[PDB]
């Protein structure tokens, strides 16, 4: 399954 | 492999983490071990060393959450986002949160391996973006496997930020 946009920036 | 814009990374090799909360899905010891092994994936191939603390603000603050959980990046119930993490930086940077509307297991059932998702999430927490290599830990898709091994794409990527241990 996709992780989706789980890569964020502070 | 890929990086976040402007290639953020930790400015030191000694990184602290703290587990602020737990899931009812697994024993706390199993949760702790899952996270420990997820960090070891990365410390295996860099000079990064991860130390747990039980008080104060660690570099990587780890927690479980549901829906809106305090950072304005809400989770979405079961399915969709399984977890997220912030690129290296102060404050919320590095922090890694797991959607407890998912069922956390070690890969079986209508659920997800906490070890595998954490290892992926911690990749982002270290400064890695998603990889176009489908076999990479940092691929944008979750695929379960019984015997995980970090791919060469992941190794090359993480070492381009931090080097290898001498
Ligand atoms: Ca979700
Ligand atoms: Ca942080
Ligand atoms: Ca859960
Ligand atoms: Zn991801
Ligand atoms: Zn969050």
């Amino acid at each position: 399954i996709s992780y989706g946009n789980d890569a964020l920036m502070p | 492999y890929n990086f976040f814009p402007r290639k953020p990374k930790w400015d030191k090799n000694q990184i602290t983490y703290r587990i602020i909360g737990y899931t009812p899905d697994l024993d706390p010891e199993t949760v702790d071990d899952a996270f420990a092994r997820a960090f070891q994936v990365w410390s295996d191939v860099t000079p990064l060393r991860f130390s747990r603390i039980h008080d104060g603000e660690a570099d990587i603050m780890i927690n479980f959450g549901r829906w809106e959980h305090g950072d304005g990046y809400p989770f979405d119930g079961k399915d969709g986002l399984l977890a997220h993490a912030f690129a290296p930086g102060t404050g919320v940077g590095g922090d890694s949160h797991f959607d407890d509307d998912e069922l956390w297991t070690l890969g079986k059932g209508v659920g997800y391996s906490l070890f595998l998702v954490a290892a992926h999430a911690f990749g982002h927490a270290m400064g890695l973006e998603h990889s176009q290599d489908p076999g990479a830990l940092m691929a944008p898709i979750y695929t379960y496997t019984k015997n995980f091994r970090l791919s060469q794409d992941d190794i090359k990527g993480i070492q381009e930020l931090y080097g290898a241990s001498p």
